[PDB]
């Protein structure tokens, strides 16, 4: 039967006289102004102590409580919540785990469960030992909870093994579970006849399916009911199919991340006060004499915490909440005034969680303490580089290495070869001039048919046009050909899927290898922004993106008119404002832009807003971009203070002014060479090789096309809600991902969608 | 002497011989012809304690 | 070493740079005089 | 006296854990505590005032003076920092039998002291990746006192205002002490600074430099920057909770300093006047003279003498 | 809100939100200021080629967040993938003829044994004041063995390195050891366990068994200064083989 402690107000008296005992001096636990006080995960002994001790009392478990060894100790926070608050009312719930005879005593395995306002906050997992000889068979039991095991369901022979075994009872027996995903919430009970043979094994819980809809459904119970049995037979099964949620990995090489000098106090009374583990054996030496000890014994708690305050200190960077579960194994005792060296390893992860294993010796070199600790990575963001920076055979060397990495290339590679007749392999590793495809054979017909139904919509003088792209290739085209000067591998139609892979490829390293927090929050660069939603929220298929970025590459080719050779009238530059002027500023630049294309009525617009007051990029009309170079070439070499005389002098005759500094500029730049050579100067620095004014209002037009494509390769059932919500940041709405009535707003007031408008007309689909 | 190197060299000489007079001329970066990099001050607040342990030295100020 | 060491990585390099600098101008008198 | 001052105060014995039996810990040396709680203030300050006192015994027993003749050969006598009590202490001293008393006194004040600014500002654990830095960068241990050797007053006044614009109230920085004319200390929070040590590494010269072909007032500074081995900021803002506790707890230990029972004039540290000629305690100001006000020491040895003794501690490392 | 619903909203809202990213502009600063404030990200990591955006985030910081990181205590971490791979993937790296003795060899083994420092674990290129914790009693007692060792010192000698003033003792200075190296040499031999045989018996072992003189007796017995072995060591043959090491 379950134990239940009194409701335990935390106080900042408790918590201080905590932290001084054991000798915790993190900021996390001092009394500074706003900004609350916390509690260690060290204090919940303290909270559960009256709990906890309880279970090893009754009748039935008799055992000479002077002959006792505290075995191991550990803490497990559960996933979400917040550690220890100084203002908390905490309720404690301890339930005792396993009662098991062994030859050399009666182990006692106890689970504290530390409540706030209802909710569990952490687990105590205490183990203990009585020495002796005990025939106490009928008092004998093992109620544990399991930990939960899914299995991916791929094959017509995994049903069919499911179905062999009686306890696995389904609600609907004709029940599809191909391509499903079961998870396995399973608690056991136990009773023993002798030291291995069990008198009653009994396996039940749920048998909850992963939905397409992000929440599971229970539709399934396990019912396992046996006699005299050896083992458990339900979870050996489930360990070998199935799997664990969180996978550990360990590093190739462990890392030693201190060897450090904690020494025991010369006295127990300091700890044995505010913990209530007042065991005389720790303070009067006539008990400790008693129990055969050699002498007052440090108490096992007490190290416990003073280790887990160098391991807070030491990996978690003086920081109360990335610790998340603490264990210690107790292998000797340990007297007063004594010189413990503790060794600390970084181990593993476990989904971007840090595994320390730590080991503490005395004087003597003997083994005291061992133990583990989860340990959060810093608040993380994940940011997906864009355009410009592409080498021959990038991240290659990854490709090589990375088991991930090969998944990654591969996969979309043979896409390519199935769909769009190419290896972007080839194209990435050589970097050829020309490519030609080919569409002979049945297979080259459906690759040809792949390239006709590509479309784009330019504005033609009248009105919209469905012109597609690649006018030459018809029903009787036999090759196409890719022509570039340097390159295939910078013409965006193959520089944009090649980063995205890259980008991708890295990260499924990462996660393989287990470094990505839940947690983390995550954008991209104008192209990184699709490979970041692939990568931390699986929205599309590798096969289905790297289809996307391509199409994108293409639609961005042709939607400025290009006639003369590879050679358009648009194009893009990067500015520095600190260049020009030590004043000049944004709001500076936003007039400048603004009256240049206001004045000469050419296109002319900021895409990119990168870095405050040094890096912005404009867009549009190359003889409107001669014109801004120009512009601010003249107040770099005035030098003309703008703060000074810009309403402080002259209100408004700066407009009056900037149109005569425009129309010097202006109508010297209106009679350049027609495909206007583009030159650099003292702020503007000219993107290379870049044609086309994307982001500007001109490709405003051809979306419906490129829209109509998305929902060809995102499907409904391939985007999680929990993945994105607070985590994705967009480059549209830079606001944090929220499926809110004001964030459907603030998008419609830039966009203008029809599609958007109809849900904010009934927002009323709150009622399915 | 130019640098705080070279008013320690003067110093061993007065040291080597005690009974003979040594005039110390001290001349900063400020002076007129062959100048060294050092203020005028400078060295010889550094230096002051130690020239006046030995009586044999006359310590003369110049440049400016 | 010092040279090579920050150039690996632009004040406290020029003041390296016109003292090794320096120190060459004090070094051609030297074999000049050998 | 402080085993007892334990019991006395209401919250003691758990600040002092490993307890204050300082025979054991010297006539056998195996049960003496270790060297980083020994270095926290409320242990550390009395034991360093037993140390001056000591000092003091040592020199007047070898002469076979009484501390009443050897006080009366004194023209005057001041303390750095924390040593200011242990020097008015000296001049109520009068025979053997009434030395104790001042002894009791020179605690009291160094004890509360010590214990009451724990209170107010106890130090907290630093990040490593901040530790390990400063010490490859050869600052010493991170601590709220930071030793400035080799810029005048002036030079550091220009380097704390631009550290304290970029903080808050309750996290500035102040110069505290005054040693020399270019010897600095300043106090705050250890985080800030590092943040203050990090504007000063712009400014630096490295050390194997020979800045001897470069003109003067284009040459870098070649200074040192350090940590002190301290627990606490003293003379700093962060304590001022700490003084009117202070004075509270003097009043119930029966313990105040008199103008007339003073029989040589004790120099305040800050006006660098005699303590002998004020109207208020003797004993709130001598709090504010370590707790609040900073130390011009410069102006505090005005006095004219030919001899003076360091009984501080150190030796060599000493006030001397 | 039904799951189901919620389900089809997010992939509608998403599915616009890529449409109409391609058509409007990139508000970055909003960006940058959500994930650095609104969230107070102590580590940004930049997937990509190039630092690009770890440069826009680090001068971000540079510009406006000066006054509010310091004011949280908020230690920042900027990590790009392909130049900050270590500390990502978390896996760095381990890392006879008679001749007088050099003052070089002579000052680091005074400078070493004061330290009780091991004779590699000092580089010459370090000042008095650096490689000592700023104690001070510990520095003039260095500057204290200098003055008797090699007698003129120069002016503040503890701000110049032990490499750079290594040579202007070697100027002035020829081989013979003097007053404090003699007296830790005394010391050396006498306090440990060459527990009969003297100086004497211990110069002429190096002089006959390796064919050492004067000059390259002097500077084995400084190593052994520096490698003091502490521990009460037995006879003669193992304080023999202690001998042929520091050879």
């Amino acid at each position: 039967d379950v134990i239940k402690g009194k409701d335990f107000e935390i106080t900042a008296k408790e918590v201080y006289d905590f932290t001084h005992a054991v000798g915790n001096n993190c900021e996390d636990f001092v009394s500074r102004p706003d900004r609350t006080m916390l509690a260690p995960m060290d204090f919940a002994i303290v909270v559960g102590w009256r709990a906890i001790i309880k279970a090893i009392f009754p009748n039935t478990v008799d055992g000479d409580l002077l002959k006792l060894v505290h075995l191991s100790n550990g803490y497990k926070m559960i996933p979400g919540a917040k550690p220890l608050q100084v203002g908390d009312v905490v309720s404690t719930t301890a339930v005792i785990e396993s009662v098991v005879n062994q030859p050399t005593g009666k182990i006692v395995d106890v689970v504290g469960t530390l409540s706030r306002n209802g909710k569990p906050v952490m687990e105590v997992t205490s183990s203990f030992f009585y020495r002796g000889n005990y025939t106490d068979f009928e008092n004998t039991f093992q109620k544990t909870v399991e930990p939960v095991y899914q299995m991916h369901i791929k094959t017509s022979k995994d049903i069919a093994v499911l179905r062999s075994k009686e306890w696995f009872q389904l609600d609907d027996e004709d029940f599809d579970l191909l391509n499903k995903t079961l998870t396995f919430e399973t608690e056991t009970e136990v009773t023993f006849k002798n030291a291995n043979i069990f008198s009653s094994v009994k396996c039940f819980g749920p048998i909850k399916v992963e939905l397409p809809t992000k929440e599971t459904v229970e539709i399934g119970i396990v019912d396992y009911e046996a006699g005299a049995s050896h083992g458990n037979p339900v979870v050996d099964f489930l360990k070998r199919n199935g799997s664990t949620l969180e996978q550990k990995v360990n590093l190739e090489n462990p890392i030693p991340i201190a060897v450090l000098d904690s020494y025991t106090p010369s006295t127990n009374e300091p700890y044995a006060r505010v913990s209530g583990d007042l065991n005389p054996i720790h303070v009067s030496r006539h008990f400790a004499s008693y129990a055969n000890l050699p002498g007052t014994i440090t108490h096992g708690m007490f190290s416990s915490a003073s280790v887990r305050a160098l391991i807070e200190n030491w990996a978690a960077d003086s920081v109360s909440s990335r610790v998340r579960g603490y264990t210690c194994q107790f292998v000797d005792m340990v007297l007063p005034n004594t010189a413990l060296k503790t060794s600390i390893q970084h181990v593993g992860m476990i989904n971007g969680r840090k595994l320390i294993k730590f080991e503490t010796r005395n004087e003597d070199d003997v083994v005291v303490l061992t133990g583990e600790a989860e340990i959060e990575q810093p608040v993380t963001t994940f940011v997906f580089t864009g355009q410009g920076s592409q080498e021959q055979g990038m991240g290659m060397d990854l490709y090589k290495t990375s088991k991930a990495a090969q998944d990654v290339w591969n996969r979309a590679d043979n896409h390519f070869k199935d769909t769009y007749g190419f290896s972007i392999l080839d194209i990435v590793i050589n970097n050829p001039v020309n490519l030609t495809i080919h569409f002979g054979g049945e297979k080259g017909k459906r690759i040809r048919e792949n390239y006709s139904a590509m479309i784009f919509e330019t504005i033609v003088d009248g009105k919209l046009k469905t012109e597609k792209i690649f006018k030459e290739i018809n029903e009787h085209s036999t090759s196409y050909t890719f022509r570039s000067e340097k390159g295939l591998l910078s013409a965006t139609q193959f520089t944009q899927p090649a980063l995205t892979l890259m980008e991708k490829a890295a990260f499924e390293d990462l996660k393989s290898k287990g470094l990505i927090p839940a947690d983390a929050t995550f954008a991209g660069h104008s192209l990184g922004e699709y490979a970041a939603l692939a990568s931390l929220a699986d929205v599309m298929s590798i096969e289905s993106l790297v289809e996307v970025v391509f199409y994108r590459g293409m639609t961005m080719q042709v939607a400025v008119p290009r006639d003369e050779l590879g050679r358009s009238n648009y194009g893009m530059i990067a500015i520095n404002p600190g260049r020009v002027a030590a004043s000049f500023s944004q709001e500076a630049l936003q007039y400048v832009v603004e009256r240049v294309g206001k004045r000469t009525g050419w296109l002319v617009e900021i895409v990119n807003y990168n870095v405050e007051n040094q890096q912005y990029v404009a867009a549009g009309d190359l003889r409107a971009l001669d014109t801004v170079t120009n512009v601010l070439n003249f107040i770099k070499l005035q030098k003309i203070d703008i703060i000074e005389l810009q309403k402080s002098l002259s209100l408004e005759e700066v407009e009056g002014h900037l149109f005569e500094i425009i129309d010097e500029a202006s109508k010297k730049s209106a009679v350049k060479p027609r495909p206007l050579k583009l030159e650099r100067g003292f702020a503007c620095i000219p993107l290379v090789g870049i044609s086309v004014p994307f982001h500007s209002t001109y490709l405003m037009n051809g979306v419906k096309p490129f829209k109509s494509f998305l929902k060809k390769n995102i499907i409904k059932e391939n985007v999680k809600v929990a993945r994105l919500a607070g985590k994705y940041i967009p480059n549209l709405t830079a606001k944090p991902f929220q499926v809110t009535k004001e964030y459907f707003q603030d998008v419609y007031d830039l966009t203008g969608s029809e599609p958007i408008k109809e849900i904010i007309d009934n927002w009323e689909k709150y009622e399915q | 002497p130019g640098s705080i190197d070279a008013i320690s060299q003067v110093i061993n000489i007065a040291k080597a011989h005690p009974n003979f007079p040594i005039a110390l001329q001290w001349t900063g970066g400020r002076g007129g012809g062959h100048h060294s990099f050092e203020d005028a001050h400078t060295p010889m607040l550094q230096m002051y304690s130690k020239i006046r342990r030995h009586p044999n030295i006359m310590l003369i100020f110049g440049s400016g | 070493k010092y040279i090579a060491k920050l150039e690996g990585a632009s004040g406290d390099l020029a003041l390296y740079k016109d003292s090794v600098r320096e120190n060459e101008i004090v070094l051609n008198n030297y074999n000049e005089r050998v | 006296t402080l085993s007892e001052l334990i019991r006395t105060t209401l919250d003691a014995e758990k600040v002092f854990t490993q307890g204050l039996n300082i025979l054991e810990w010297l006539e056998n040396p195996s049960n003496t505590p270790d060297k980083d709680y020994l270095l926290s203030i409320p242990i550390s300050c009395p034991l360093i005032g037993v140390i001056q006192l000591a000092h003091y015994v040592v020199t007047a027993k070898l002469l076979g003076f009484t501390p009443g003749e050897l006080r009366s050969y004194l023209k005057g006598a001041t303390g750095h920092s924390q040593g200011l009590v242990t020097a008015v202490a000296i001049a109520e001293t009068d025979s053997w039998e009434s030395f104790f008393v001042s002894v009791r006194k020179a605690i009291t004040v160094l004890f509360f002291i010590g214990v009451r600014c724990y209170e107010a500002y106890p130090n907290t654990s630093l990040p490593p990746s901040i530790l390990e830095d400063s010490l490859e960068n050869n600052e010493g241990v991170p601590s709220p006192m930071l030793s400035i050797s080799n810029l005048t007053q002036e030079q550091v006044q220009d380097y704390v205002n631009k550290t304290n614009s970029h903080l808050p109230a309750g996290k500035q920085v102040e110069i505290s002490l005054v040693n020399g004319a270019k010897n600095l200390v300043v106090s705050g929070p250890p985080q800030s600074l590092y943040g203050l040590n990090l504007t000063l590494r712009k400014a630096k010269a490295p050390s194997g430099l020979d800045q001897s072909r470069i003109p003067f007032s284009e040459r870098k500074l070649k200074f040192s920057n350090r940590f002190l081995p301290v627990a606490s900021p003293f003379h700093s803002h962060l304590l001022v909770p700490a003084s009117d506790l202070i004075n509270k707890d003097l009043v119930k230990n029966n313990v105040s300093f008199n103008a007339k029972d003073i029989q040589i004039p004790v120099y305040d540290t800050f006006d660098g006047s005699d303590l002998r000629v004020l109207s208020g305690s003797i004993s709130e100001r001598i709090v504010d003279c370590i707790i609040r006000l900073p130390v011009k020491w410069e102006t505090t040895t005005q006095f004219k003498a030919t001899h003076i003794l360091d009984f501080g501690p150190g030796g060599a490392s000493g006030l001397g | 809100m039904k799951p189901e619903v919620e389900q089809e909203l997010a992939h509608i809202l998403l599915t616009e939100l890529l449409a109409y990213q391609f058509a409007s502009p990139v508000r970055w600063i909003e960006t940058q200021d959500v994930f650095l404030k609104d969230f107070n990200t102590e580590r940004v990591v930049e997937i990509g080629p190039s630092p690009t955006l770890a440069g826009m985030a680090q001068r971000t910081l540079k510009n406006k967040y000066e006054s509010y990181d310091a004011a949280l205590s908020l230690h920042r971490e900027i990590l790009c993938y392909s130049k900050d791979a270590k500390e990502i993937y978390y896996t760095p790296d381990p890392s006879i003829a008679d001749e007088p003795v050099k003052a070089s060899l002579l000052l680091h083994v005074l400078v070493a044994h004061k330290l009780k420092k091991s004779l590699d674990s000092i580089p010459m290129s370090k000042t008095i004041k650096d490689l000592v914790g700023g104690k001070s009693t510990v520095q003039n007692e260095i500057l204290g063995d200098l003055g008797k060792e090699f007698g003129t010192t120069p002016e503040k000698p503890e701000e110049t390195p032990l490499e750079e003033l290594a040579e202007t003792f070697q100027d002035t200075f020829s081989g013979a050891l003097g007053k404090q190296s003699s007296s830790l040499l005394s010391r050396l031999i006498s306090s440990k366990m060459p527990g009969g045989f003297t100086i004497t018996v211990a110069r002429k072992y190096l002089q006959t068994r390796w064919g050492l003189p004067s000059g390259r007796q002097d500077g084995v017995l400084l190593v052994a200064l520096s490698n003091e072995p502490a521990a009460r060591l037995g006879s003669e043959a193992d304080a023999k083989a202690f001998l042929d090491s520091m050879a």
